[PDB]
């Protein structure tokens, strides 16, 4: 199949990125999609094989190369803000009329660095006011404070991660609308059985997985480095 | 006005190699009938074959055993090709064709030329130079004193210039006597009434 | 070649008639796509057709190649809360597709008996920051965002009880803001008048 | 194979080794445009067809790409079979009735090409002339060689000759058709 590399990154307005892809089934075309709102998939680069590499509908600002036949990637120079968004590759066959996709991309160019802020999570406890009128435990978990916006919310009970019971925001709220910018806030919940909740054995935990910095990002402000990091909560 | 191309199918699985693959349509009558056939070449061997009177991909040697029985088996492959009969010729036709080549007409330059000097009573040759022009389709003859004559002439077959021109060249076997004036006589559709050269002997 | 969802974001009750419009305008003979993307992973392939006039169907869905109007409109007859994803259409009369804006799919699940409430939960870590959860409210009641600005409300969310076999909805709010009591955090809502307020 | 017009709409063409290609498009004979590989454009012989009508690049580009990997494909299908070579004929011509001082044209057709890979030079008066050069794609045969066309300007002289000088593999020693305004 097809898999990206980086997932997710922050890069600095003027930077460098370096978007990779790797394809395992033997397609001779690959593409570079950029998703935004009000636009859709547009296409930046494509090519039909090694060496080859040509101009989609918004190549402007990028440079593709196809060194090896399974491998195709992106490449951003003087990186700018207006390069922020999802990046989707994909691989397919002659004339392209069929083509996988890959998991996806977040890209994020600031204007500097300074904004970049870890999730701040906290496990909410159910009322007794629930737990009997519905016989029906909800515990809802909140992270603020984050951006940009790369998060993934995860519910782990007693040490194993659940998916029956749970509810997760679609998209994260910004906490100053009003701002051409601002931290982002995701809430989700988890209901699970009054008679189950009522037991202090039950673990309950909540993760939030932060795409930030790393390594080689120059933090010239005070706060230790808001680089990647998993951020929790839990309860019994 | 947009032309369409033919798709070249997958093949399926010092010296030099070449390879070459082409959409061949063939208009006869305008629109009215076309065959179209593809052509998959390895050496200037054809292998492999589209024949729009088969319907099908055909295997000419067995190289192309594989390919053929491939590209058969799947629907797309073969209905891709098979449509590209319209989808490629008769949209070429009818569109880019109809008004660029079908529609391009040169007129000729005709001029009469004589080989030695005028040797009054003394065989000679003259030649009519009819050059650049299009299409193809073409008649000549020669005037000799307003009698045409075949004997004693011949004409080059049509040379075609490739600039999507073309050109011939007729000799005249004849003895330049005194008065009599030769005239080179030319009929091609680039015009209306038949151009006529004339060479006072 | 060009793609038109004038279907900017669809919303519609489970089992409901599914239809969103797509226009193209080439200048070929292009194959049509229609494309799947569920939050969270990339866009996948639903249903395609290269043949002009004729329907392609997959997994429900269904669409026709009609010259005549240019279109590739995706219907569905009963769908299912699952096909909530972003639809994108996509032709490709060249080598390469070309997308369309794309449709936000959201089939809201079917509640069975309503029962509006209000409660209200404290964090472990301190115990005067707290949160109001409203919850079980049927599936077509509208919850607004804040018309204020100090407060937050995300909009609604499907839970469910797999081994259990209970759907309900729900509705996280919050403010910072010292004074902010359950009751007023969905004041500007129409949300149901028979809502249980515990205290 | 009878019919009243014969239109290629689609040539293309891959050699290895030297990763080679060539895509045109063909009517009645003559060449209507290419794509030129590198510069990733259509190039139409008469300017003014490509001011009707046109075609889009890509088109050609993904065929040749079709066209290598299939040529890959084809030599090991054929354990490494490779080609003969040919002997190639040239024949040289002016475009019009030659007048001395007039200006013309002198075009070499060389035929029977195989592979699509040759050099076509003028020598005037047995020195190599460069500006006035125009050169023609390769055109396909019936038996699946090729052929190609060069085109020199001069000035109609009996003060010097020509003679176009074709240099193929196929070819002992290069060869050089002569022609003079004699």
């Amino acid at each position: 199949a097809v898999t990206q590399s980086p997932r997710n990154k922050v890069a600095v307005t003027g930077g460098k990125v370096t978007l990779s892809c790797n394809q395992t089934n033997n397609h001779n075309n690959m593409y570079w999609y950029r998703q935004d709102t009000g636009h859709g998939l547009r296409l930046i680069h494509y090519s039909y094989g090694a060496g080859s590499t040509e101009k989609g509908d918004i190549p402007d600002g990028y440079k593709a190369s196809r060194p090896s036949q399974e491998n195709f990637s992106l490449i951003l120079e003087l990186a700018t803000p207006s390069q922020t968004s999802v990046y989707f590759c994909a691989s397919g066959d002659f004339w392209g009329d069929t083509l996988y996709f890959g998991a996806g991309t977040r890209l994020s160019v600031l204007e500097d660095l300074k904004n970049v802020f870890p999730p701040e999570v906290a496990v909410f406890e159910p009322s007794e006011a629930e737990i009997s009128h519905t016989q029906k435990a909800t515990l809802v978990c909140l992270a603020t404070g984050f951006y940009p916006d790369h998060v993934e919310l995860s519910w782990w009970v007693n040490g194993k991660e659940v998916h029956s019971g749970v509810c997760t925001d679609p998209q994260p709220l910004k906490e100053q609308p009003a701002l051409n910018d601002s931290r982002y806030a995701l809430s989700s919940r988890l209901r699970v059985s009054a008679t189950f909740w009522q037991n202090p054995r039950n673990h309950f935990r909540c993760q939030v997985q932060f795409y930030g910095l790393s390594e080689n990002d120059e933090w010239t402000q005070d706060r230790a480095k808001p680089v990647t990091q998993i951020v929790s909560a839990e309860a019994w | 006005f947009e032309a369409q191309k033919a798709k070249a199918n997958k093949a399926v699985d010092e010296r030099h190699f070449v390879y070459q693959f082409m959409g061949e349509c063939y208009f006869t009558n305008g629109t009215q009938r076309i065959r179209y056939v593809t052509r998959y070449i390895y050496n200037r061997e054809e292998y492999v074959r589209y024949d729009s009177d088969v319907g099908e991909h055909r295997a000419v040697t067995e190289l192309g055993r594989p390919d053929a029985e491939y590209w058969n088996s799947q629907p797309e492959i073969l209905e891709r090709t098979r449509a590209e009969l319209d989808t490629v010729c008769r949209h070429n036709y009818e569109g880019p064709e109809t008004h660029t080549s079908l529609r391009r007409l040169e007129q000729p330059n005709v001029v009469i030329s004589l080989s030695r000097t005028e040797a009054l009573n003394h065989h000679n040759t003259l030649v009519c130079s009819v050059t650049d022009f299009y299409p193809a389709k073409i008649k000549v003859r020669w005037f000799r004193n307003g009698q045409e004559e075949t004997v004693g002439v011949s004409s080059t077959q049509l040379i075609r210039n490739g600039d999507w021109t073309f050109q011939v060249l007729v000799m005249l076997e004849m003895t330049p006597r005194r008065g009599e004036v030769y005239t080179c006589h030319v009929e091609h559709p680039s015009l209306k009434s038949p151009i006529t050269v004339e060479w006072k002997a | 070649d060009s793609v038109t969802q004038m279907q900017g974001q669809v919303t519609l009750s489970e089992n409901d008639f599914l239809f969103i419009n797509c226009t193209y305008s080439t200048t070929g003979y292009p194959t049509l796509f229609w494309y799947v993307q569920y939050s969270g992973e990339g866009p996948q392939l639903l249903l395609q057709v290269t043949t002009a006039n004729n329907k392609g169907s997959s997994r429900g869905f269904e669409a026709t190649y009609d010259k005549g109007t240019t279109s590739f409109h995706l219907q569905k007859t009963s769908v299912q809360e699952i096909d909530s994803a972003v639809y994108y259409c996509a032709a490709n009369s060249g080598t390469y597709q070309r997308f369309g804006t794309g449709t936000k799919l959201q089939v809201v699940p079917n509640i069975q008996n309503p029962d509006p409430a209000v409660y209200q939960l404290r964090d472990s870590k301190s115990s005067d920051k707290s949160v109001c959860l409203f919850t079980d409210f049927d599936s077509q009641t509208n919850v607004s965002q804040s018309k204020d600005s100090d407060v937050y409300i995300t909009d609604k969310c499907v839970l469910d009880m797999r081994s259990m076999d209970f759907k309900s909805n729900s509705a996280v709010a919050w403010s910072n803001k010292s004074d902010f009591a359950c009751a007023n955090a969905f004041n500007n809502s129409i949300i149901p008048e028979d809502t249980f307020f515990p205290s | 194979i009878e019919a009243d017009h014969v239109g290629t709409y689609g040539i293309s063409v891959y050699q290895s080794p030297g990763d080679i290609g060539q895509y045109t498009f063909e009517f009645d004979g003559d060449e209507l445009f290419y794509v030129d590989l590198d510069k990733k454009e259509t190039v139409w012989m008469l300017p003014e067809f490509g001011q009707l009508a046109s075609f889009d690049p890509q088109g050609g580009l993904q065929n040749i790409a079709v066209v290598k990997h299939n040529l890959g494909v084809l030599t090991k299908r054929s354990n490494s079979t490779p080609a003969t070579n040919e002997a190639p004929q040239a024949t040289v011509f002016p475009k019009s009735p030659v007048l001395l001082g007039q200006p013309n044209t002198l075009i070499c057709f060389v035929d029977n090409i195989f592979p699509p890979v040759i050099n076509i030079t003028w020598l005037r008066n047995s020195k190599s002339v460069a500006d006035g050069v125009y050169e023609t794609s390769f055109f396909v045969n019936r038996d699946y060689s090729f052929h190609k066309l060069s085109y020199l300007t001069f000035i109609p002289s009996d003060d010097d000759i020509y003679d176009c000088k074709v240099e193929h593999w196929g070819l002992e020693e290069p060869v050089l058709k002569h022609w003079e305004p004699e």
